[PDB]
């Protein structure tokens, strides 16, 4: 349980199992996974 | 709307004062909808893989449109080339009239390759291809050894009304294939590909008509050996005439020997009129009358009719006995004392006469790519292909084509895989006539990439064409690769776009009007 | 939105699903033989439901002896453009063992002329073993640059259906079967281009000649890779001389040892290190000795000081190759290092779990439906892999390969999964219909025929496609005959 | 409920993401070899998980020195069915000269018995530089021809991710490293079959011997392209020679310029144009000369009237190479033009941009997860793309390449990243333990063993994969040690 | 706030056909509006990349087209950073054991806002004080280089006894051959920016070590090498110096080379081996060895060297040593010329190198080299003379972490071929007279603008290493055959708004840091 890029998955894997799975929503927990956000 | 930026460190990531990664992922400037939200380069991507020379033009084009949005690649480098090349007729056709009301043919054959773009072939006269015309066509593609040494878009004749050229891609191609400076890089997808045709003609003899169609077509990695102390080989000596210089005087004949080392070949004994290639192989261009006689010292030992013909120190002379206005009888000599002189019977703008060679050189193996040559019959395309378009040039300003993943329903990376010689084989084409050693076109062939061909027809002497490629190619960078430090983060996967672009070009036909360019 | 898919994109489901049953079910519509991955901007689909007879080596046609007698039969069905499937026979029932296999193997890469077999007609190459192949007519029709000729610049097979019918009269309506689906895809080993000169192999099989004296005759095929077709016509004996439609150099005779036959050489030859032959010589082969085993044979020619040659070969397994250089030249075709799908009724099963078998009394025969397999998607399969396959195999000793172009030459689908069906309790008295709905869709480069027939590729029908392979997937690509 | 997944597929999306914090997390579950794309009827998914202490070359695994001397060492790893990776190495704390580097890939290309090499076991390609193969055993394990021979069709890596700690006492942890992902795709370049004599060549590579007169004995690996194996043996002078395992012939041999060892011909050989021996002749290797950095190798032959050799070999340099020609009849195999990933820190740095560095102290060791990096989808490499693994890279020129069926025998997963991990400066008494839990999926044709565990593939799971491919294009592959 | 600028692909008022017009579009503008400027991303990533190259990137702030100086000047153009990273290590003198509590090294680094050249190592393993005489080897060693690049590979090069130097390019860029048969490059360029940061591996206790970096500027002023025809004349050098492993007392290295000569192929003719070639279009070649063995080649151009005809198009010369000591060595050059004369000479191994003046029967290309006043080497001699400098214990300090900035020249003035060059070094006691005629020494293009650094560290225990992570930014104008106009498209805007601060902000401090603030 050191897997820090598991932890990244089963985050995204975490949403993804209660997002609406459009593969459009996909690319937004994908890059919630990495951690990503909207810049200003 | 709103733009995206991901971290160096990945939720967690304990990096040091100059450990992670050195590149920033260049920020997602994504533009938002009621359902999907793609980034200006997977948008303008999808606008230049549509309609890539308009798109641009028309605005629409943006971000990484080089870029392929199918989040495959982890990293990317990628571009467009926008060479714009003007085709125009060969022969100075010399008329006596104010209106030389002369026409003449002219195709383009389109491969998604990595270096070339496009090939193309005119007939001074208008007359259509024979199959023997044809076939002297292609067994010349195929045939060409240095070819990197025609890349200059020169045109060049392979038969008595026709020529042909090749154009590159001004930078892929200026990536050698040599171990010492330039390799192309570990693989790559043609982005999205398209050529527009402009009519360029005096709006006063406007005539003609062209028909476009997309056609794919999947290589053959046909494979040479790899030789050790001996190689096998082929020379050729193809046969033509003096663009200006008369016929039943004069030849302009172009030898090449197929494994043999490029060595400088001088006219020493006769009038003069020669132009040897740079190419790693031994080819020469030379133009003369009978008398004449070039030579050059041998680079490697060199068999032929069995018997031994050249040594490494040899000096091998290059003559022509006869030179009918059509028929050309030539000429080969060895210093090496107890070898015999070689003889052979070539047509001039026709087919090459061939001499199994054999030259004492180590020899790297490397495939020859069977290539189907695209439907290039005046009138077949419009038989095998519906999706076809076509109107008169005078119309269609002139011919917009746009490539598309064709082959694959998905967006594989063409690699080092189908990569080589091309040589074309056709119907009614007999083989036989296709020259030995690595010689022919040489390149990653997009094997994704609808190829694609347009004939034009009927138009003037004066009428030119002006063909506006935007060429878009991606790919992974290796070592030396004089552009891996361009490369970034590869195009996020928004299929959403992509399907309905897929889903367009299937629904399309990838040629239209230079006016709806 | 209802996911409302084109008529013809459902055919196309059925027909992949249940290519046989789907027609039968008028489940079979539109153009279903188009791919609705939304791919093409144009494509031919084509569907060619080929029915062959298959009967035991001996048995006639005419006259069914009920002789309670049996054999194993087995087909393997490939997803090549032209090629519907191969079939080999045991007329004891026999098990298919080392030798036998390599053999069946041996042969079938060192096939001349493959076209010679277009027809679909047995031909011994064991003991007690034939074997013969299934061209897809209106594909196989597509001669190779010939008088008539068309070409495709890509395909890929939309479906494959085989039904193995199992015709036996319900008196001696026993024996069984095994179905499965192993998926291969071919290496392209090249068979390099030359010159002055080529390389190649002389080969001479050898098998009683069914209805001549077992010792005294021998019925024997041999060829020579690059040397061009020649003419053979015997020329001095017993009779026995069946020459080749194809374009290389192979005949098939039988007869006494002193039986000859001869033909003029249409190129300059060589063996063992020496010369053989002038592009004018009159090579002459005959035999020297007959065993109902065992065969010696020799060929010599007119060529002044031509040595003779002479080589062995035990009757009805393998060929003497004989290393060989032709005065032509070669192209730079190759072959297809083709995995040989589970010959032996033993690793299908311990190879493939998704297998089926029963009995052809209540299975009234096989019918096994191909897939994609290969690749998650409907990939074009062009240029790229064909060439004449030579099958490779566990065992299978490349030794015995010939040198030129020869086996079967087609393409192979990069993507459909090729499926072996081996009968084992036949009785003779029985044969095997079979049903062939295959249907490919591709797309034309030249042709004066085919392109008319061009329309758009079916549009990108992704909810169905999806469910498709899904189906096909966790389903078993065999079944029994009756549920098609 | 959005959607579903089995456990086969969180296992294995875990996986093919954090193939070791899938484990380590508990978080792999189910059969997570199989990708659940769902394109197979049946499959044997699978998962190696070599362990391997790459230990530096000149060192005793037993008594490490606490020397605090450095060493190189550069992994590339392959997504090839049994092959995980190459070590470069280098004592002296030496750069990659072209010519260095130009040394080792031809060493690479010509490597007789690459089998005789699957023991990982450090080899001297330049007089500071070693290199070594270690192989997904189990794979390797199943006997190329083997013993109860099992045989798999087409296969698919599934996930490649490997971790190299950093095995590095606090004392001496000076050390640094950076790796990357960089796609490769394998051209077929072909080797053609002959019939009586095919050509091949004899390579020679020679280098010093370790606790070894520098310049009095010398130790070279003397082989022959097509040539069956042949036992050799000393037979007059100081003692030394290790025979192959291989069906080719090659050895490696330390000895003095008055040591020959000899053995004798298995078949027919020409050289420099000259029959150099028959069948039976004996030959016998020796050294005309010893130095320190040349050796001069003379090989005679048995034959009469049979020319000897003589030749010149910079001993940690390349391979001095003799064209030959044996009598033997060869298969026609596929040698893999593969471009070598970027071999030098920078030029890894520079035209890779998803590159990852760390101090080895910081960052317990490298951890590189390859992905599906070509085909947006799974396809499935099989027959393929199989056959000789030879590589260029920038610099390197051919002209020094084998003619013979060498270099690493296996098939490259067509779509998958092939990974490279530069180690620099790390402590001569250090080591890199790399535990890969690599997995693949594929398809049994002939066994008697594998076609057991062979399963239905995966239920098709787009989501759950859709993601796992989001998260790779989306990520490094390359993370701290303590990240797996 | 957020805006995104779209400049139409037409001009107000033109009327454009469908076909024709611009061929290429403008990458949309993404600016970051604040309440007194909104410069896009390309500036800031800019801005902080040219300000903390590594940190800008390490932090989060690189972005857009920062390889691009925000000063509205280019129309179009083409940016690109690279970021190799080698991990200059001792060399070898040989396996020589290694005692912790023992051997340690020297190693200065010299960092020159070259094109295409990255930086130059340089170190001492039983650890030196630069003599003079140690440095004018070296300097006559940079510049006497014929094929330059025949050592880009960033491999460890001798020259001094126990000296090292070597030289490091931008893998990418030094990727782009020069006037090759058909390759050559771009127009104009400037650094837009260029950092490194000299990791410090060492291991954790080990730490032993002390580095200090200066910004110190330079500039190239040219001095020509003139062509010619009959013959251009020209030398050939040849260094002396003891292979690792080797019997320095009678087994030599040489780097043999003549330089108008056109490279041939050297081939060993007698004896034991030690031999290797070089790839460059100038004769150079480096052997080691016996004494009395023999090597050779065809010597491609009429030779001509002292006073005297030496050889032909064809005659094979061959060198052989007379006597070779673990010091000094004694070298002949044989011609197979009907009666020429022959040259013996002598060097000195770990110093200077034999210029036997020669003229070769080639044409050549007027090309000058430039005349780089080579920066500090001498430890003190930087702290003293340059101010803004910084030392650091690596034990305090995982290493250091400079950045440049054009200093040259208050704005960015593109520093086109202007000034391209085999640049031979120039240093405060240095005679010229060590300096090889012909076209050799490093050749590239120097940046007119920024300043050049140099870096030394001290006391780092030989088994400690130095990872010289870079990243040097770059934009310049491609013309034909360029394999990156692709890459190129529209020029950055002016942002002096923001440019000025940078400016004066470099200026406000050094440009060297510790390298764990990066
Ligand atoms: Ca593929
Ligand atoms: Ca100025």
């Amino acid at each position: 349980f050191a897997g820090t890029v598991s932890a990244l998955a089963s985050i995204g894997l975490g949403l993804l199992g209660k997002s609406s799975a459009t593969p459009s929503v996909i690319k937004g927990i994908a890059q919630q996974a990495v951690g990503a956000v909207q810049a200003n | 709307q709103a733009t995206i930026l991901k971290p160096q460190l990945l939720p967690g990531e304990s990096v040091a004062p100059s450990g992670g990664r050195g590149t920033m992922d260049p920020p997602v400037h994504e533009i938002c909808a009621q359902s999907i939200d793609p980034s200006e380069g997977a948008v303008g991507w999808f606008y230049k893989y549509m309609d890539p020379a308009g798109a641009v033009e028309s605005g629409k084009a943006l971000g990484e449109f080089s870029k392929v949005p199918d989040g495959l690649l982890r990293y990317s480098v990628d571009a467009e080339q926008r060479p714009i090349v003007t085709i125009e007729c060969p022969t100075v056709s010399e008329s006596d009239l104010p209106l030389d009301g002369k026409l003449w043919r002219v195709s383009f054959i389109s491969f998604p390759a990595f270096r070339l773009n496009f090939i193309a072939l005119a007939n001074i006269n208008n007359e259509a291809l024979t199959l023997e015309t044809r076939n002297t066509f292609i067994q010349t593609l195929n045939n060409i050894t240095n070819w990197r040494d025609l890349g200059t878009g020169q045109w060049a004749q392979f038969a008595p009304g026709w020529y042909y050229s090749i154009y590159v891609l001004p930078n892929t191609y200026a990536m050698a294939e040599i171990g010492d400076r330039t390799d192309s890089v570990t693989q790559f997808r043609k982005v999205y590909k398209g050529i527009t045709f402009e009519f360029n003609a005096p709006t006063l003899i406007d005539q003609g008509w062209w028909v476009g169609a997309h056609i794919p077509v999947k290589p053959q990695s046909e494979t040479i050996p790899a030789a050790e102390r001996f190689s096998a080989g082929s020379m050729t000596v193809s046969a033509s005439n003096a663009i200006f210089q008369p016929s039943n005087t004069v030849a302009r004949i172009v030898w090449s020997i197929t494994p043999l080392p490029v060595a400088t070949v001088a006219l020493t004994t006769g009038t003069g009129g020669t132009n040897n290639t740079s190419g790693k192989f031994f080819s020469v261009e030379i133009d003369g009358n009978v008398n004449s006689v070039w030579t050059f010292t041998a680079p490697a030992s060199i068999l032929a009719e069995g018997e031994p013909f050249a040594e490494e120190g040899d000096t091998t002379s290059f003559s022509m006995t006869t030179i009918t206005a059509d028929t050309v009888v030539y000429s080969v000599s060895s210093s090496l004392t107890g070898s015999s002189v070689i003889v052979r019977g070539v047509t001039k703008g026709s087919g090459v006469s061939i001499t199994p060679v054999t030259v004492g050189i180590d020899t790297e193996a490397v495939n020859r790519l069977s290539i189907e040559m695209p439907a290039l019959t005046t009138e077949e395309v419009t038989t095998n292909v519906p999706k076809y378009e076509q109107f008169l040039c005078k119309e269609s300003g002139g011919a917009y084509i746009v490539h598309y993943k064709m082959n694959n329903p998905v967006f594989e990376m063409t690699g080092e895989e189908n990569f080589g010689g091309f040589q074309f084989h056709y119907p009614g084409y007999d083989p036989e006539n296709n020259a030995l050693g690595l010689r022919g076109i040489v390149d990653t062939f997009e094997n994704n990439f609808s190829s694609a061909v347009v004939h034009f027809w009927g138009i003037s002497q004066s009428a030119t064409i002006v063909c506006k490629t935007y060429d878009g190619w991606e790919g992974t960078t290796n070592a030396g690769s004089t552009v891996g430090q361009f490369a970034h983060t590869g195009a996020e996967e928004e299929d959403e776009v992509v399907q309905l672009a897929n889903r367009l070009q299937m629904e399309l036909t990838g040629v239209y009007q230079a006016d709806d360019n």
